[PDB]
RNA sequence: UAAAUAGUACCUGAAAUCGUUAAGAUGGAACGGAUUAAGAGAGAAAACAAGUAAAGAGGGGAAUAUUCUCUUCUUUAUUAAAAGAAACAUCAGUGAUUAAUUUAAUUUCAAUAAAGCAAUCCCCUGAAAUUGUUUUCACUUUCUCCCCGCACUAAUGUGGGGAAAACUGGCUUUAUUUCUUCAAUUAUUUUUUUUGCUGAGGAAUUUUAAAAUUAUUUGAAUUUUUCUUCUUAUAAUUUAAGUUGUUUCUAUACAGUACUUUCUUAACCCACUCGUCUUGAAAC
RNA sequence: UUGGAUAAGGUGCCUAAAUAUUCGCUCAUGAGAUCCCAUAAAAGGUGUUGGUUCAUAUGAACUAGCCCUGAAAAUGGAUGGCGCUAAAGCGGAUUACCGAUACCAAGCCAUAAAAAGAAGAAAAAAUUUUUUUUUAGAAUCUUUUUAUGAGUAGAAAAUCGUGGGGU
RNA sequence: UUUUUGUUUGCUAAUGUAAAAGAGAAAUUAUAUAUGUACCGGUACAUAAAUAAUCCUAUCAC
C-alpha cells in the first residue's frame, strides 16, 4: 500500500509494470551486479559465481542467482533482502525509443510515464 | 504482414467491480467493449468511465477480466455507424459519424483521423459512445450509401506511390500521371 | 586527439596555451586559470580554450616514460652514472646542460659501458 | 580435437605461442596460455572446383578456378596459367568472390575430378611460405633496373619449392585444359576479367 | 581479485552452467523439443481440433452474449433518446 | 548524382521544389545544368506570385541601393537566387557549390544536345491537384520587367524543329538497327541465340 | 579497357553531424545505386578506400590512400558511416571515395 | 684585440616597434578551439639486426714483465630475433543487422473433393416483439431470365419493376494439409545470416577451485535421446581463467619524399572584448 | 577517450534524419507553420468541411473546424532563410530514422572509500651450456576493487617557481 | 602540330587539380493523355504508358 502511494507521488517521473519471469531472469543475467562489501561500503559487482552471493544470502537459503530470480518474480519471504544486494539496475535507452517522456502511457497520445502493467517487460527488453 | 498500415487500435471487453464491503457484500458488476490502443490503455479508459457514471474508482474496485475483441470476419466490408461525444474548445457535442471498413477497429481508427483532422478533436476529447454495423438499408450518409451502389466501378487516379528503391530523383523521361 | 605508440597512450599532444595569448603579447601561452567572472573559458563555451584537468592525466604505469620506455634521469657527474648501472634498461640518461665537453664525452664513454641509452649524445658532437 | 558446446562443434588446431610478455614483479612469460585455436571455417560457398574472382592482388579480377582448402584456411586456387594467366596461388577466402558456377559440373570435365583432387592434395602450406635465405638473397641485389628484376626472377625461379610449385601446376594444366579449350564459352569466361559497369549495382547481384 | 571482462552469462555457456547448474538439463530438453519432426505435430492438430469443439462452443457463447448485451444497450439508449425527444 | 554534369530540363517543375533537389545535389558535388528556365512554374496564382515578387522588388537598402537585395529578374536568375537560398553560400564549400550550379533560357550550344534529365519529386504534374492554381515562371518574369520572353519562345519553337528533324534520322537509325539484328540474330550460334532470346535481347 | 573497377563508386560527403555539431569520426558516404537501408547494409563490412593526389611525391609517387571500414548504415536513404584509419580531412567533401568488394 | 655585431651612445642586449629576404594567405576584420590534410622545417634516444667471424685503432682489469680475459670505436660479411603497423583468422566483451524456432495461450484461418442443408436464405448482421429464449422479415450472388425505358448507361451495358438458381457465399458433414493454409499477439524457448567497435591485465598458488568440452570408466533416471541428464574415477583441453596466432610491410634502413614531431597554411563545424561592479555585460 | 543506444527536438534544402507511409481539413488580391515567444478581439461570411435540431430533397434554424473580413506606422524584411499548396500548412495515426558533455559497455586520470600487504625463478633465444631482459615489498608506500567527478564567493590539501640562509 | 625526357644572388629546369576509372545516353509534349505516320487545327491508322526497373558500350592480348 506505502510502496503504491510512493509511485503515485513519483508516477509522472517513472514507468512501471510487472516484469514476467524471462524478462527477470535477463535482467539478473545481462544487468545484475550486486553489492559486495561491509555494510555502507559495497563496490558493484557482476554476479558469474555463486560464490559472490551464497555469502550475504547463506543465512536466508538463497544460494544462486536462480534462487534470487525466483525470490524477485514471486515476492517470496526472502525478497526484500534480496533486493536490497542488486545493485539498482543501470539500463541503456530502449534502441527503438521512447513515445514521449512528457505524457503519459495512458494518454491516448503517444507517452510513456504510467503503469504499463504489462508492457513493461517489452520495453525492459528493447533497453536491456 | 504490413506493420506501415497498421493502426493498432483493438477493443477490449473489460469487466470489473467495486471491491466488496460489509454494508454491501454483493456489489454489482459494469462491462464495456472499450477500444483502445492497448490493454493497460483499455483499463484506464474503463475506470475513468466508471468515475464517470458510477461512483467508482480503481482504488475501490478491481478489474475481473479484460479479454480483447478480435473481428469475427476481418476482411468483410461493414458499414460502422458510430456515436461520438466530443469536446470542442467552445463546448460539448454529439454526433453520428459512419463509416465503411473491414473491422470496428478499423472504424475506430477511421473516425480518430477524422475528428482530429476536420474538427481539429484530439483523441483525449473523443468518447466513442457504441459502434454498430448499419445494414445498408439504413445507412444516412451519402459518401457511405456511395460504396454501397449495386456494380461499383471507378478509375485509379491516385498518383503511383513508387518503392523508394525505383524512386530516383533523376528521371530520363518525364513521367506520366495517366497511366491508362 | 588521442596518441597511440605501443603501451604508451598520450591523451592530449596539444599543449593547454593561456586563454587570449593568442590576442595580446604580454599574456604569454603559459598555462593560467582564468578567475573572473564571464570568462567563457572559465564557463567551457563550445569552440574556446580547453582547461587542463586531472582528466587528461597518463596511465599511472607508464606516466613519465619517453617514447623510448625509459624514466629519463638527468646526470652531472659520472658518479651519478652509478645508480643506473642495476637499472640500465628503464632509465636513459640526460647529460646536464652545463656539463662540459671533455666531461660529456667521459659521461658517454661511461654510459657505452653500462649499456644506458643517453638521449642527448650529439652534445657539442 | 574439437570442442562441441551448446550445438556449434568448433574444431581446434594446435597453435604455437610465440609473444612473451614481461610478468608483473618477477620475469617475463610467454602471453598465450592458449594452446588449441579455433579453425577458421570457410563458408557454405567455397567448394573443391568453383570459378571465383580474385579481387585484390596483381592478377585484379582474373577469374580462377580453386584448387585446395589448404587447412591453414587460406586457399590454393589455379586459372590454370596457360588458360588464364594465373598460376598456383594462394588467396584468402576474403579476397576471393567465389562464384555459383563450377567446373566439375560441366559434363565434359567433371569426370577428371579425382586426379584433379590428387594433385590439390600433392600440394601443401609451406610450399608458399618463401624462406628467409632466398629472401635475403632478392634484397642483396638493391646495394641498374631491368637488371634488378631479371635478377629477381632468376632468384624467384631457382627455389625448389617454387620450382616444385610450377611443376605442379603445369600438371594441373595438362589434365585440365584441353576440356576446358573445347567448351569455348567457358574458357572465354575463364580468360576474361571480371568488371563492374554502370547497370551492375552489387547489392542485387547473385553471383 | 583483478576484475577481468564480466562474462555474458546469457551466451557464454560455461558461465551460465556455472551460475545455473541446472541450466544444462533445460537446455537439453529444450533441444528435444525442436528435435521431433513436423509430422507428430501435424497429427496432434486433429487431435486438438478434437478436444477444442466443446471450448470453441463456450467461446462462441461469451462472446455472443456480449455482443448480445451491447445490442440490449443500444436499444435501451436509443429508447432513452426517443422518450427525451418526446 | 555520380555524373559529370546533369542536366536538368526545368520546364514543368515546380520552383521550390526543383530548386531543393538541385542545392543537395550541388552541396554533394555535382554540376547542374538548369537549362529552359523559362518554363519554371510556381505553385501560387499568377497574381499572388507577382505580388509576393513585388514585395521582394520594394526590399532595397534605404542607404544606398547599389548594394543590397539585387533583384535579378530573368527566369534563371530567379532560379539561381532561389538556390543560394538554400546552400550555405557564405562558407567557401557552399560557394563552390553555387559557382557549381549553371543556369539558361531556353537551350544553347552544348545543352541542346546533352541529355536532358527530369526530377520527378518536384514535377507540376505530380505535385499540384489539377483544381490548382500554377503560373509559368517565364510570364511571372515577363509582367515584372524581364522583356526578352517572346525572343525566348521564337528560339525556343526554331530549336524544337531542328530537336525534330534529328530525332527522325535517329528514329529511322534504330529502325535500321533493329533490321540488322534481326536479320543477323539468325547468323550467330544457336545456343548463344537462345540464351540471349532468354535474357530479353 | 585498361584497368578494371571492382569497386562501388561513392561520394565521401561529411561528417556524421548534428545542425552544429561535428563528430569527424565517422564519415557519411553515399553509394552509387543504393537508395535503401536495406540495401547499404549489404556493404556493411566492406572495405573503404580514399585514394586522393598530392603534388609532392611520397614514397616515390604522388597519389595516397586512407583506408576504413564502413562501420554502419546511416538512416534510411542508402547512406553508410565509414570510420577511417585516421580521420579523412574536409578537403575529401565532394570526393570519389572507392567502396571494395573485399571481404 | 682572444673577441670590435667589445669602437668609447662601448658588458649581456629581452619586448613593444621597424627593416631585409623567403614562404604562405588575401570577396566588408583578424586571431582562436576541435579535427584532419597539405606544405615547409627539424629529428633516430622505441621507431630493426643482438652476437659470431676476419684485423685495424684504442683503453682497462686480473693471474704469476706477460700470459689470460673484458670491453669502446672503425671496418669488410654474417646470421639473428624483437618492435610497431597493416591484413586476415580465433576467442571474449559490447552492439547493429535478417532470417527464423519450440511448447502453450488467446471465439483465428485457409484450401482440398466427395456428400448434403436453407433461399432475402444462411456464418453473421440489422429493424421490430434484467438476462437467457421463442417467433417476425430484413439482409447474398450473377457473365442467369422476363417486362417497361427501347441503347435510355460512367461501364464491353444501363434506370426502374419483377423472377430464376445456388455456379457465388454461408452452414452441416466425412476424411485430407507440401494443391494451398497453419495468422497475429502474448507467454515460454532455441538458434542463425552478415557484421561494427574494444583487447584493460599479465595472477611466487583464488589464471586455483569448480563450470564447460573431449576421449575413456562405475551406477541410476524418464525428457529413449550421435549436445539425454546427473555421478564413480582418469587424463587432457577452452566455451573457464579480459587476444591470441599466421603472413606480409616498415626493412636487410641510419634518414629519403617513408616514419615521429614542430610550425605554416587551407577546409568542415564551432568560437562575441578581456578585466570589472551587477539579478543580468558581447554590450550603446 | 572509443563504441553503442536514446532524450528534448526534429527528418524539402540551408541541417544530421522522411520530398516516408496513412487519413482528413485548408487556397488566402498581404495563407499558415510548433511551450515560454515575441500579439490579435468583439462582430460578421449563400467560402468550404463536418455535424445537431427541425419541418415539408428542398427549406429553415443553429453548431464548430479550417479559411476570409474585421487587420492601419513610420530604414527594407523576415514561419530563422529559401521556399512550400497530391505541403515542406493545420489535426491525427503509423513506422523508420537523425540527434547531447544525459544513458549504456570498455579503457585511462584523479578523489573517496574498500579489500590486503613488513621472499620466490619465469620465459625466450642461441648451441647440455651460454646470452637476453626482469628476479618487486619506498606504509602519506605497493597491489587490487568499487563508486564518483559541474561550480562564482569562499574553504582546504598537494604540488610549481623566484631572492637569500644552514646542510 | 608531333616526338622524347621530365616537374622525385631570391630564383634562373619545371606541378597543379572541390574531384576519371564506361563520370556512356540530344525528340518533343500532355499530365482527365501524348507522340509519330498518311491525308484535309480536323480525320484514320499505328506507337509509349514501373518511360535509365531501359538501351548503348567493354574482356575476343600480341
Ligand atoms: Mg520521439
Ligand atoms: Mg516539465
Ligand atoms: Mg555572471
Ligand atoms: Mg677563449
Ligand atoms: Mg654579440
Ligand atoms: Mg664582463
Ligand atoms: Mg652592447
Ligand atoms: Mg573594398
Ligand atoms: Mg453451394
Ligand atoms: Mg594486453
Ligand atoms: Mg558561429
Ligand atoms: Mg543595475
Ligand atoms: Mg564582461
Ligand atoms: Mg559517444
Ligand atoms: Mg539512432
Ligand atoms: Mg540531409
Ligand atoms: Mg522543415
Ligand atoms: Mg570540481
Amino acid at each position: 500500500k506505502a510502496t503504491k502511494e510512493m509511485l503515485k507521488i513519483v508516477e509522472p517521473y517513472v514507468t512501471y509494470g510487472y516484469p514476467t519471469l524471462s524478462t527477470v531472469r535477463k535482467l539478473l543475467y545481462k544487468r545484475g551486479y550486486v553489492r559486495v562489501g561491509k555494510v555502507r561500503r559495497y563496490a558493484r559487482k557482476k554476479i558469474q559465481d555463486n560464490a559472490d552471493i551464497s555469502k550475504h544470502l547463506g543465512k536466508y537459503n538463497v544460494h544462486g542467482i536462480e534462487d534470487m530470480v525466483y525470490q524477485l518474480y514471486t515476492c517470496g519471504p526472502v525478497f526484500k533482502k534480496v533486493n536490497n544486494f542488486l545493485w539498482a539496475f543501470k539500463l541503456k535507452p530502449p534502441r527503438k525509443g521512447f513515445k514521449a517522456k512528457r505524457h503519459a502511457f495512458n494518454e491516448p497520445r503517444p507517452g510513456d510515464w504510467g503503469n504499463r502493467e504489462a508492457h513493461i517487460n517489452e520495453l525492459i527488453n528493447r533497453m536491456i | 504482414i504490413d506493420n506501415s498500415l497498421n493502426t493498432n487500435i483493438h477493443q477490449y471487453h473489460i469487466v470489473g467491480r467495486a471491491i466488496p464491503t460489509a454494508k454491501d457484500k454483493n456489489p454489482n458488476v459494469y462491462r464495456m467493449c472499450i477500444f483502445a490502443k492497448n490493454d493497460t490503455n483499455a483499463k484506464s479508459r474503463f475506470w475513468y468511465f466508471m468515475k464517470k457514471i458510477n461512483k467508482l474508482k480503481k482504488s475501490n474496485g478491481e478489474l475481473l477480466a479484460c479479454e480483447q475483441i478480435k473481428e469475427r470476419f476481418p476482411l468483410r466490408v461493414k458499414n460502422y455507424g458510430v456515436l461520438l461525444r466530443y469536446d470542442s474548445r467552445t463546448g460539448t457535442h454529439n454526433m453520428y459519424k459512419e463509416f465503411r471498413d473491414t473491422t470496428k477497429e478499423g472504424a475506430i481508427a477511421q473516425l480518430y483521423s477524422e475528428m482530429a483532422g476536420r474538427h481539429r478533436a484530439r483523441a483525449s476529447s473523443i468518447n466513442i459512445i457504441r459502434i454498430s454495423e448499419i445494414s445498408s438499408s439504413l445507412v444516412r450518409r451519402p459518401h457511405i450509401k456511395q460504396l454501397l451502389k449495386r456494380r461499383l466501378r471507378f478509375p485509379a487516379l491516385h498518383l503511383p506511390t513508387l518503392q523508394k528503391e525505383y524512386r530516383k530523383k533523376f528521371a530520363s523521361k518525364r513521367p506520366s500521371t495517366y497511366r491508362m | 586527439a588521442v596518441k597511440k605508440v605501443g603501451k604508451i597512450i598520450k591523451k592530449r599532444t596539444k599543449k593547454f596555451t593561456r586563454f587570449q595569448s593568442n590576442r595580446f603579447m604580454r599574456v604569454k601561452p603559459a598555462w593560467r586559470k582564468p578567475r573572473g567572472i564571464d570568462c567563457r573559458v572559465r564557463r567551457r563555451y563550445k569552440g574556446t580554450n580547453l582547461m587542463p584537468s586531472i582528466g587528461y592525466g597518463s596511465n599511472k604505469k607508464t606516466k613519465f616514460l619517453l617514447p623510448n620506455n625509459k624514466y629519463k634521469y638527468v646526470v652531472k657527474n659520472v658518479k651519478e652514472m652509478e645508480p643506473l648501472i642495476m637499472n640500465h634498461t628503464k632509465y636513459c640518461v640526460q647529460i646536464a646542460h652545463n656539463v662540459s665537453s671533455k666531461k660529456r664525452k667521459q659521461i658517454i664513454e661511461r654510459a657505452k659501458q653500462m649499456n644506458v641509452s643517453v638521449i642527448n649524445a650529439k652534445a657539442r658532437l | 580435437k574439437h570442442y562441441n558446446v551448446k550445438g556449434k562443434k568448433k574444431v581446434l588446431v594446435p597453435v604455437n605461442a610465440k609473444k612473451t610478455i614481461n610478468k608483473k614483479y618477477f620475469g617475463r612469460k610467454v602471453a598465450s596460455k592458449k594452446k588449441y585455436v579455433v579453425q577458421r571455417k570457410l563458408r557454405k560457398s567455397i567448394e573443391v572446383g568453383k570459378v571465383a574472382i580474385i579481387l585484390t592482388g596483381k592478377h585484379m579480377g582474373k577469374r580462377c578456378i580453386i584448387t585446395k582448402i589448404l587447412n591453414s584456411g587460406l586457399l590454393a586456387v589455379v586459372g590454370p596459367y596457360e588458360i588464364n594467366g594465373v598460376p598456383l596461388k594462394r588467396v584468402d577466402s576474403r579476397y576471393l568472390v567465389v562464384t555459383s558456377t563450377n567446373i566439375f559440373n560441366f559434363e565434359n570435365i567433371a569426370k577428371l575430378k579425382d586426379d584433379f583432387l590428387n594433385y590439390a592434395q600433392d600440394i601443401d602450406d609451406d610450399s608458399f611460405i618463401k624462406t628467409l635465405e632466398i629472401k635475403k638473397k632478392q634484397k642483396k641485389l638493391l646495394k641498374f633496373m631491368n637488371n634488378v628484376i631479371d635478377k629477381i626472377k632468376e632468384i624467384r625461379k631457382e627455389d625448389p619449392k617454387v620450382q616444385k610449385l610450377e611443376g605442379i601446376q603445369k600438371d594441373i594444366g595438362s589434365l585440365l585444359k584441353p576440356e576446358i579449350l573445347k567448351n569455348k564459352v567457358f574458357a572465354h569466361y575463364l580468360k576474361s576479367k571480371f568488371t563492374l559497369r554502370n547497370d551492375m549495382v552489387l547489392h542485387k547481384m547473385k553471383f | 581479485k583483478k576484475r577481468l571482462q564480466n562474462k555474458n552469462s546469457l551466451t557464454n555457456f560455461a558461465v551460465r552452467c556455472r551460475l545455473n547448474p541446472a541450466y544444462k538439463l533445460l537446455r537439453s530438453l529444450a533441444v528435444l523439443r525442436m528435435r521431433k519432426s513436423i509430422l507428430e505435430k501435424s497429427k496432434n492438430k486433429k487431435e486438438k481440433r478434437v478436444q477444442k469443439q466443446i471450448q470453441k462452443k463456450e467461446l462462441q457463447k461469451i462472446n455472443h452474449d456480449y455482443y448480445k448485451g451491447v445490442a440490449k444497450a443500444v436499444k435501451k439508449k436509443k429508447k432513452r433518446e426517443e422518450k427525451k425527444a418526446k | 548524382m555520380y555524373k559529370k554534369e546533369y542536366v536538368i530540363d526545368c520546364k514543368g517543375h515546380l520552383l521550390g521544389r526543383l530548386a531543393s533537389l538541385i542545392a543537395k545535389e550541388l552541396l554533394n558535388g555535382q554540376r547542374i545544368v538548369a537549362v529552359r528556365c523559362e518554363d519554371i512554374n510556381i505553385s501560387g496564382s499568377l497574381y499572388r506570385n507577382k505580388l509576393k515578387y513585388q514585395e521582394f522588388l520594394r526590399l532595397r537598402t534605404n542607404t544606398n541601393p547599389k548594394k543590397g537585395p539585387l533583384h535579378l529578374r530573368e527566369p534563371s536568375k530567379i532560379l539561381w537566387r532561389c538556390v543560394r537560398g538554400m546552400l550555405p553560400h557564405k562558407t567557401y564549400k557552399g560557394q563552390l557549390a553555387l559557382k557549381k550550379l549553371k543556369v539558361c533560357v531556353g537551350m544553347p550550344y552544348p545543352y541542346d544536345k546533352k541529355k536532358k534529365y527530369v526530377l520527378p519529386s518536384a514535377l507540376r504534374a505530380f505535385r499540384l491537384k489539377k483544381h490548382r492554381r500554377y503560373c509559368r515562371l517565364g510570364t511571372l518574369s515577363s509582367r515584372v520587367g524581364w522583356n526578352y520572353d517572346t525572343l525566348v519562345k521564337k528560339n525556343e519553337v526554331l530549336r524544337k524543329q531542328v530537336s525534330k528533324a534529328y530525332y527522325k534520322k535517329k528514329v529511322n537509325n534504330l529502325n535500321e538497327k533493329k533490321e540488322i539484328k534481326t536479320e543477323a540474330l539468325n547468323l550467330i550460334n544457336p545456343e548463344q541465340r537462345q540464351v540471349l532470346e532468354n535474357f530479353g535481347y | 579497357l585498361q584497368a578494371v573497377r571492382l569497386y562501388e563508386k561513392g561520394v565521401i560527403l561529411g561528417y556524421k553531424r548534428s545542425q552544429r555539431n561535428q563528430d569527424p569520426n565517422f564519415t557519411l558516404i553515399s553509394i552509387k545505386n543504393v537508395n535503401t537501408k536495406k540495401h547499404a547494409q549489404f556493404y556493411v563490412g566492406k572495405r573503404v578506400a580514399y585514394v586522393y593526389r598530392t603534388t609532392k611525391h611520397h614514397d616515390g609517387v604522388k597519389i595516397k590512400c586512407i583506408w576504413g571500414k564502413v562501420c554502419r548504415t546511416h538512416g534510411n536513404s542508402g547512406v553508410i558511416r565509414a570510420k577511417f584509419k585516421t580521420h579523412i580531412p574536409p578537403k575529401a567533401f565532394g570526393d570519389r571515395v572507392r567502396i571494395l568488394m573485399y571481404p
